[PDB]
RNA sequence: GACCCUGUUGAGCUUGACUCUAGUUUGACAUUGUGAAAAGACAUAGGAGGUGUAGAAUAGGUGGGAGCUUCGGCGCCAGUGAAAUACCACUACUCCUAUUGUUUUUUUACUUAUUCAAUUGAAGACAUUGUCAGGUGGGGAGUUCCUUUAGUCCCUCGAAAUUUGAGGCUAGAGGAGAAAAGUUACCACAGGGAUAACUGGCUUGUGGCGGCCAAGCGUUCAUAGCGACGUCGCUUUUUGGAUGUCGGCUCUUCCUAUCAUACCGAAGCAGAAUUCGGUAAGCGUUGGAUUGUUCACCCACUAAUAGGGAACGUGGACCGUCGUGAGACAGGUUA
C-alpha cells in the first residue's frame, strides 16, 4: 500500500496489485502440506468422546 | 597558501562587519606577540594564529589539505560566502542574536529559515535585513542568518511567517562523513 | 586434539585457516575460546567530552535531558561517557552539532593519555584518518600549540576537516602525505603520534573481511611496512627539548608480527630509544619471546589489550624516549 | 544442492545471530518526509517516485542533490541475487549503486531501474577468489523492474 | 509464585484461601487478622470474583473503576473497620482508596509492568510486621515473571531444585496439590453450568480478557526466549515449596513414572493407522528432529551499572 | 504541463608551465665559557638472573652427545614442545657493584663570551650571529618531462630462518601559457522552443527473477534460436494498523460482482449449528466506541443490517516596486 500510494500509472497499480495477491497466493500455496493435518485433526477432535474429569 | 591582497581583504572584512560587533579583536597583538593572520588555500581562506602559519610554509601548496580555521570561500565572481566554519569565532563576540526554542531548534539543524512560532527572544536595533547568529537556552551555537524583516516588521507578521533567514547552519558538519 | 579444535574452530567460526592457528597459539586453551566470543561479539559505544566547549557533567545532564542512557565509564577516564540506550540519534542531538562529543571507541582513548601532552608544545599524527584521536590531543593543550594532522588517503580527509572544523580545534594543520617521508618534511617535533596501519584483527567487529581475507603474505608486507612506519618516529622527534617529547606506538591488531616485534626492531635500530612505564591504568605485559626469538625485556613495560578482559578493541601501546 | 546451499547459508546465519546477540544503541534517524516538511514551513516540490537505495539512514545530503526526496516506502536495502555458477538465489544486501544506464542523475540517488548495476555482500556465498581469499563485493545488474513488482530481483556477474 | 491453567484460576484462587491462608468462613465476629486483599485487571473480573466468593461463603467486598461514590465508600469502610475478610481491586481503585496495614496479597493476574508487583506488595508487610504474597502465574504470564526476577534481581527455584528455598529472597515457583484443586474446580464448574448468572459473568469476563491480553504492553525479547525454556524445564510441574517435604516424596515417587508419559512421541498418528495418510507422512520426514576471564575493576559491561 | 535550449549566478570537477630566488621553515656545526650539585650513556673488572603456551617445571641461546657417571640420584627412554633436559664445550642480553675512565646532558649560580644603557652599570652564556644539509615558495628575476601498463625478477636500498617490498633500467599508449579557461541529464533567476488536453471493445482472481523440462515453428532441419503448464532457489518459517477537504440526510432508477429470505449440489453433514458452490436482484438491507474523516478491529441489535452506476443522479493572475545567500508589498489593476 506504500508502494501503491507513489505509483504513477494504471499500469504501475495493476503491476502492483497483481504482485501483491500473487505473493499472497503463493504463501498459501506453500501452506498446503499443514492445511491437510489441520484438517484431519479438526474432523478427528470432533469426533472425540466427551471426558469430564470432575465427575 | 596566498595571503589576501588588497581587494581581497576589503571583502573578507566586509561581510565579517556585517555580522561582527568587534573587529580590532580578531587582528589584536595576544600575549605571546603573534596575531591571527589570513591566508588563502584553493580559493577558501582560512583565519589562522602566525606561527602555526609560518611552520605551515613548509608543505606543498597543491598538496596541503586544510589549515586552521576555514572562514569561507572566495567566489568565481569575486564575492565571499561565509560557512559554518566561521562559526565559532563569528559567534564569540556577535552583534544580533537570537534564541529559538527547543522544537525550533532541530528545524535549523535540519536547515528551515528562523519562523515566528519558535523564537524564544529577540535583539532590538535590528534592521529590515540585518544579519544575526542564533543559539538555543544554552547559548550553543547553531548557525547564522539574517533578519527577514525590521523590529516592528518581522512580529506584525503570521506566526506562520519567516522572521529570520537561513544562511548557514551546524547541521552541515553531518554531510562530510 | 589440536587439529581437531583448529578444524572445529575455522568451520565454525569461519575463520581462515592460518590466521585460526596464530590466533590459537597466543592463547591458552579456554582463554582462546573466550577471546573469540568477544572479538567477533560487537563492541560497546563510547563517547569523549570535548573539554573544550563543555565538560563531563553538564554534558552528561544533557543527553539525559534529551533522552539518552548514559553512565559515566571507569575510574580510568575523567573524559570518557558509555552509553546505553538512546531515543533521539547521537549524531542528531545539537550537542553534537555543535561540537560538545564526540564518537570514539575505547582504543582510541588510551594513546591520547599514553602521551602526555602539555602547552605551546608542537605535536603530530601520522594517520589521523577519524579524527577522534586528534581532537582528543588538542582537547590537552587547550587550543595552543600545533598538531601536523596527517593521512595518506583524501577521502578520509574530507571527514577529518569536518571533524577537527565541527570540534573547534583551530590549531591543527592536515597534510596528505606518506608518512614514511614525513620526517625529510619537516622533523624536530616533541611528541609525535602513530596509529600505524595494521591488520586489523584487534577489532573484526567493526571490519569482519579480516577473518579470511589475511594471509601469508600480508602478514610479511604490513609489519614490513610498519617498520618504516616506525623507525620515522624517532628520526623526526627531538633528542631534546624545553618540555621533554615522547613517542607513541599504538596498533589495532593483536598479531605478533605486527606487535612486539616491530619495537624489537626499533630499539635494536636506534639504541637512542628507552621505553618506560607508559601511564594507562592497566593492562597486560607484552611477551618477552613468543617463537623461539627473545626481545629485550623492556617490553615488560608495553601494555597489551585484550577483547576478553576489557569489552575494548584488541590494542598495543608502547611509548618512547628520544636520547641523542 | 540448490536447497543445500541455501540451508547451509540459512542455518549458519541463524546460529551467529541466535546466540551472539548483544544489545547495542541502535535507533533509525527520522525520515526526509519530516524533515522538508519543517524546512517547507520555514507544486514547487520535486518528490523522486523510483525506488532507491540509500545506505545510512541520518545523513544530510549535497545541495546539489536536496529538493530531491525519496520516501521511506521506496527504499530497499535487499534484494534476490542469483549466481549462474551453482544456480542459487539468495537475500544479500546491497552496498552501493555503481551506474544507472538511463540516467546519470539516477545514478547519484541510487535509483533501482532495469539494467542498473549494484554492489553486493557476496560473504555469505563464500566465493574463493584468487590468492585464497572471500569476496566481498561484486558486481550484480538489476533484471526487473522494481517498479512494477515490489522485489528486486538480480544476477551475479561472475 | 504458582503455576496454574486458564481453566482453573478460580479453582486455584480457592485453594489458596482455604488451605494456604486458612481462611475462615463467613463474616467476622482496625482490619482482621487474615485480611487478604485480591488484585485483578477488569472490572467485569471484579464482578466474577466477587459473586463467586459469595457464593463460596467468604466475607468479600469490592471497588473498581467506575463505582459509585456511595458504593466505593462503604466497602472500604467495611475493610478497614474488619467487617470483611476479602477486598477485590483492579488496580486504579487500589490507588485511590486508602489502603491500610495488610497480611495477604492475591494477584489473581500477574501485573504487566516489574514496577506494579512492587506497588502491589508494596501495601502489605510493611512496619516490620511479616507478610505473604501469592500470585497466579500462567504460560503466557511467564515472560512478566522472568521480567519480575530481572528487576528485583533475585534467584528463580523451579518447584523442587533446592531443598529449602529462602521465599523472602528467592522466587519460589511451582504447582499447587494435586487431589485437592481438583475438588474445587469441579465445585467451580458445578456453579457455573448451576447458575446462570455467574455464567453469564464469565463469558463478559472472557471477551473482557481477550481484549486485556490484545492491548497489554508485551514482553521483552530476552525474556520472551528465556521463557520457553523453563517451560521445557523440568521444575515448571513440580510441586511447590511450602507444601513440605512430606507432600514431595508421594509426589516424587508417581511423577517419575508419570513424566515418561507425557513425553512419549507418537511414532504413528492416527490417520496413518489415502492421499491424507500419504499427507501424514509428509509432515513427518519434512519435520522431524533435526541432528570468566575479565578483571571485576574495568569490563564495561552491556547493562547499566 | 512534463521535456529541450540560451544567458547570468551558485555547487563542483579538471587545469593554471620550467630554472634560480625573496620570504619562510627543519636539522647540524661555532662564538657560547668557569665552578658546584645531580642524572644518564658508553670503557673495563666482578656478582646474580630467565615462570607466553604446553611440558612435572622460573627452558637464554649454540656445538656436539647418549649413562660422563660420587648416590645410580641424575640417566636412557617417554612425553611435551619451534627448541628437551644426563654429560662437557662455547658466549649472549639485562640489573646491580666497583674505578681500571671517557663523556653527554639538566639544575644552580658567576661573567671569562654575547647584547643594551652608556658612549662605567644591567641582562647574560639565554638569545643573537654565521656556515652547511634540507622543505616550501599563487611572491621576484629569467625561460617557451611526467601519466597509464608490463617486463629485465637484471642492478641498488630495505625486509624476511632463503622469499618479498621500494627505487634503477627497458618497452605498448598520450601530451603564448596565474591572467584566467573546458565540462555537467545539477541549483536559483531571466528568456526562447514543443503537445490545445485524457480515455473511449479501456477494466476484474491467481508476483517477479534465474534454472530444468518442453509440442511446435524456424536461417537448412526441435537448436540461430522463440517458447506455455509444472517444479526448484529468493521473498518464506521446526513449537500459535492504514487514510484529506468535504460532506450529512431523504428520494428516484438501474446492475449483480447475493448479506438476508426461496431452491438445490458437496463436506464425519448423527441431531443442532454451519462451511463451500450454483440458479437467482421477487423482497428487504443498522448502529456504537474511536475519530480531521473513514476503513480495519472490538461491542450491541436484527432475517440480514452486500457492493456498486446514474458527463462520479434530483432536492486566484499576472504585472510593477523594493529586495538577491533568503524575501516580500494596504502594491496595483484584472481574471
Amino acid at each position: 500500500v506504500r508502494l501503491l500510494k507513489y505509483a504513477q500509472s494504471l499500469y504501475q497499480c495493476k503491476q502492483l496489485k497483481r504482485a501483491a495477491l500473487g505473493r499472497m497466493a503463493t504463501l498459501i500455496k506453500r501452506l498446503k502440506d499443514p492445511l491437510i493435518y489441520l484438517d484431519q485433526v479438526r474432523q478427528h477432535l470432533a469426533r472425540l468422546p466427551d471426558i469430564n474429569p470432575t465427575t | 597558501m596566498r595571503p589576501l591582497t588588497d581587494q581581497e581583504m576589503k571583502i573578507v572584512l566586509d561581510k565579517l562587519a556585517n555580522y561582527m560587533t568587534d573587529l580590532k579583536s580578531l587582528i589584536a597583538p595576544l600575549e605571546d606577540g603573534d596575531r591571527y593572520v589570513f591566508r588563502m588555500q584553493k580559493d577558501r581562506v582560512y583565519y589562522v594564529k602566525l606561527s602555526i602559519a609560518n611552520i605551515a610554509t613548509c608543505v606543498a601548496r597543491d598538496k596541503l589539505l586544510s589549515l586552521g580555521t576555514c572562514l569561507g570561500k572566495m567566489t568565481k565572481s569575486g564575492k565571499f560566502r561565509l560557512h559554518i566554519t566561521a562559526l565559532p569565532i563569528l559567534a564569540q563576540n556577535a552583534r544580533y542574536k537570537i534564541w529559538v526554542k527547543d522544537n525550533g531548534a532541530q528545524p535549523f539543524l535540519y536547515g528551515s529559515n528562523i519562523v515566528k512560532a519558535h523564537v524564544g527572544r529577540w535583539t532590538e536595533d535590528c534592521p529590515e535585513h540585518s544579519g544575526c547568529v542564533v543559539y538555543n537556552m544554552a547559548d550553543i551555537p547553531l548557525g547564522f542568518g539574517v533578519t527577514a524583516r525590521s523590529t516592528a516588521e518581522a512580529r506584525r507578521l503570521d506566526p506562520t511567517g519567516i522572521v529570520c533567514f537561513r544562511q548557514a547552519d551546524c547541521g552541515e558538519y553531518l554531510r562530510d562523513e | 586434539y589440536t587439529n581437531q579444535l583448529l578444524k572445529d574452530i575455522c568451520a565454525y567460526y569461519g575463520y581462515n585457516e592460518y590466521l585460526a592457528e596464530k590466533l590459537l597459539n597466543l592463547f591458552p586453551p579456554r582463554e582462546a575460546f573466550a577471546f573469540f566470543e568477544a572479538n567477533e561479539t560487537p563492541r560497546p559505544v563510547v563517547i569523549r567530552t570535548n573539554t573544550l566547549r563543555t565538560h563531563r557533567r553538564d554534558l552528561a545532564q544533557a543527553l539525559i535531558n534529551r533522552g539518552v542512557t548514559l553512565e559515566p565509564v571507569g575510574k580510568w577516564s575523567k573524559v570518557g561517557l558509555q552509553v546505553f540506550d538512546s531515543k533521539v540519534p547521537l549524531g542528531a542531538t545539537p550537542e553534537y552539532l555543535a561540537g560538545h562529543y564526540i564518537l570514539q571507541a575505547a582504543s582510541s582513548f588510551l594513546p591520547v593519555m599514553a602521551l602526555c601532552p602539555q602547552e605551546n608544545e608542537r605535536c603530530l599524527d601520522m594517520a589521523a584518518a577519524p579524527g577522534g584521536k586528534t581532537t582528543h590531543m588538542a582537547a590537552l593543550m587547550k587550543n595552543t600549540g600545533v598538531i601536523f594532522a596527517n593521512d595518506p588517503s583524501k577521502s578520509r580527509a574530507k571527514g577529518l576537516i569536518g571533524n577537527i572544523h565541527r570540534l573547534g580545534v583551530r590549531n591543527t594543520i592536515v597534510c596528505n602525505y606518506d608518512a614514511r617521508e614525513f620526517p625529510r618534511v619537516i622533523g624536530g617535533f616533541d611528541r609525535v603520534l602513530l596509529d600505524a596501519p595494521c591488520s586489523g584483527t584487534g577489532v573484526i567487529c567493526k571490519d569482519p573481511s579480516v577473518k579470511t581475507n589475511r594471509d601469508a603474505k600480508d602478514f610479511m608486507q604490513l609489519p614490513h611496512t610498519q617498520k618504516q612506519l616506525l623507525l620515522a618516529a624517532i628520526d623526526s622527534c627531538n633528542h631534546a627539548s624545553k618540555t621533554g617529547g615522547y613517542i607513541v606506538y599504538s596498533t589495532c591488531s593483536v598479531c605478533v608480527e605486527e606487535n612486539e616485534e616491530v619495537v624489537n626492531y626499533a630499539l635494536s635500530r636506534r639504541p637512542n630509544v628507552k621505553l618506560v612505564e607508559t601511564g594507562l591504568p592497566f593492562g597486560k605485559e607484552g611477551f618477552t619471546s613468543y617463537m623461539g626469538k627473545t626481545f629485550h625485556p623492556s617490553l615488560k613495560l608495553t601494555r597489551r589489550f585484550y577483547p576478553h578482559l576489557y569489552n575494548v578493541d584488541g590494542f598495543f601501546v608502547a611509548k618512547f624516549k628520544k636520547i641523542g | 544442492t540448490a536447497k543445500a546451499l541455501s540451508s547451509q547459508i540459512k542455518n549458519k546465519r541463524a546460529e551467529k545471530a541466535a546466540r551472539f546477540s548483544v544489545p547495542i544503541p541502535k535507533v533509525r534517524g527520522i525520515s526526509e518526509e519530516e524533515m522538508f516538511k519543517v524546512v517547507k514551513t520555514g507544486g514547487w516540490k520535486r518528490i523522486v517516485t523510483k525506488p532507491t537505495f540509500v545506505g545510512p539512514d541520518f545523513t544530510r545530503r549535497p545541495v546539489k542533490y536536496e529538493r530531491f526526496i525519496r520516501p521511506m516506502g521506496l527504499r530497499y536495502k535487499k534484494a534476490n541475487v542469483t549466481h549462474p555458477t551453482l544456480n542459487v538465489t539468495v537475500q544479500l544486501p546491497i552496498l552501493s549503486v555503481k551506474k544507472n544506464p538511463s540516467n546519470p542523475l539516477y545514478t547519484q540517488l541510487g535509483v533501482l531501474t532495469k539494467g542498473t548495476i549494484i554492489e553486493v555482500n557476496v560473504s555469505d556465498l563464500g566465493i574463493v577468489t584468487a590468492s585464497g581469499k572471500i569476496a566481498w563485493g561484486r558486481y550484480a545488474q538489476i533484471t526487473n523492474n522494481p517498479e512494477n513488482d515490489g522485489c528486486v530481483n538480480a544476477v551475479l556477474l561472475v | 509464585f504458582f503455576s496454574v491453567k486458564s481453566g482453573e484460576k478460580e479453582g486455584a484462587l480457592l485453594h489458596i484461601l482455604y488451605d494456604i491462608i486458612k481462611m475462615p468462613l463467613g463474616d467476622p465476629p482496625k482490619p482482621t487478622e487474615h485480611s487478604t486483599i485480591i488484585f485483578t485487571a477488569t472490572k467485569h473480573h471484579v464482578e466474577y470474583i466477587s459473586n463467586l466468593l459469595r457464593l463460596a461463603g467468604f466475607s468479600v467486598s469490592y471497588v473498581y473503576g467506575s463505582l459509585d461514590q456511595t458504593a466505593r465508600k462503604i466497602q472500604v469502610d467495611n475493610f478497614r473497620r474488619g467487617r470483611t475478610n476479602i477486598l477485590v481491586v483492579t488496580d486504579v481503585a487500589a490507588r485511590g482508596i486508602d489502603i491500610p496495614v495488610l497480611a495477604n496479597v492475591i494477584n489473581y493476574d500477574f501485573p504487566p509492568q516489574p514496577k506494579i508487583f512492587v506497588h502491589r506488595v508494596g501495601r502489605t508487610a510493611r512496619a516490620g510486621q511479616r507478610g505473604w504474597a501469592y500470585a497466579l502465574v500462567r504460560e503466557s504470564d511467564l515472560p512478566y515473571l522472568l521480567d519480575l526476577q530481572l528487576f528485583l534481581g533475585r534467584r528463580l527455584v523451579l518447584g523442587r531444585e533446592e531443598k529449602d528455598p529462602s521465599f523472602a529472597r528467592d522466587i519460589v515457583v511451582g504447582s499447587l496439590k494435586r487431589v485437592e484443586l481438583e475438588n474445587n474446580v469441579e465445585w467451580v464448574n458445578k456453579v457455573l453450568h448451576e447458575n446462570e448468572d455467574i455464567g453469564a459473568l464469565k463469558r463478559v469476563t472472557a471477551k473482557a480478557e481477550k481484549l486485556y491480553m490484545k492491548t497489554r504492553n508485551p514482553a521483552s525479547s530476552q525474556s520472551a526466549k528465556r521463557a520457553r525454556e523453563v517451560i521445557v524445564s523440568k521444575g515448571w510441574g513440580q510441586l511447590h515449596a511450602i507444601f513440605g517435604e512430606e507432600a514431595a516424596n508421594e509426589e516424587q515417587v508417581r511423577d517419575n513414572l508419570l513424566s515418561k508419559i507425557t513425553g512419549y512421541k507418537p511414532q504413528e498418528t492416527i490417520f496413518e493407522i489415502n492421499k491424507a495418510a500419504e499427507a501424514v507422512r509428509s509432515f513427518r520426514q519434512r519435520i522431524g528432529p533435526r541432528k570468566s576471564f575479565a578483571d571485576p575493576e574495568v569490563y564495561m559491561s552491556y547493562t547499566p551499572r
